């Protein structure tokens, strides 16, 4: 849930 | 075609042009769509890329592309729920979770980030132990 939109957006942000 | 293609807030030139730095033989996986979605600002999790498996597998056509693109915007991401999120393990309410507490959230459950992915996600963020979550997810949403 919530984790994987943190752990997406952490992703969004390293690229 | 079904999708909601028209809405998909980035710029469409962008769409085509980064499909065509990583496409192949006109397809392009699902790996490189999600970085691609990345470079346009949008935030995939493993749900979306499960979904546009199942439906069309490893290698997306373009068309297939602009779905799994439109399936990535997530309109209800808000704030809220990520400090929300963070919050549950701030049992003392300080406020803070150290870098540690948090490499350990983020790596051990959900599409869990490696050590190193984690860590240089934090140190990119503070020079400090303790983090503010709540700066960080504002940090994170834009
Ligand atoms: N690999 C994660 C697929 S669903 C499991 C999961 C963990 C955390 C959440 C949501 O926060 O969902």
């Amino acid at each position: 849930g919530s984790l994987l939109r943190v752990q997406a957006h952490i992703r969004k942000k390293m690229v | 075609s079904v999708a909601d293609i028209q809405q998909l807030k980035v710029d469409e030139s962008d769409v085509r042009i980064y499909f065509n730095e990583k496409s192949s033989g006109g397809k392009i996986s699902i790996d490189n769509a999600s970085y691609n979605a990345r470079k346009l600002g949008l935030a995939p999790s493993s749900i979306d890329e499960k979904k546009i498996k199942e439906l069309y597998g490893d290698n997306l056509t373009y068309e297939q592309y602009l779905e799994y693109l439109s399936i990535c915007v997530h309109d209800k991401d808000n704030v809220e729920e990520l400090i929300k999120m963070f919050a549950h393990f701030d049992n003392n309410c300080t406020g803070y979770l150290t870098k540690s507490q948090m490499k350990n959230i983020l790596t051990t459950w959900g599409d869990a980030l490696t050590d190193q992915e984690a860590i240089d996600a934090l140190n990119a963020f503070s020079s400090e132990d303790n983090i503010d979550y709540k700066l960080f997810c504002e940090d994170i949403l834009q």
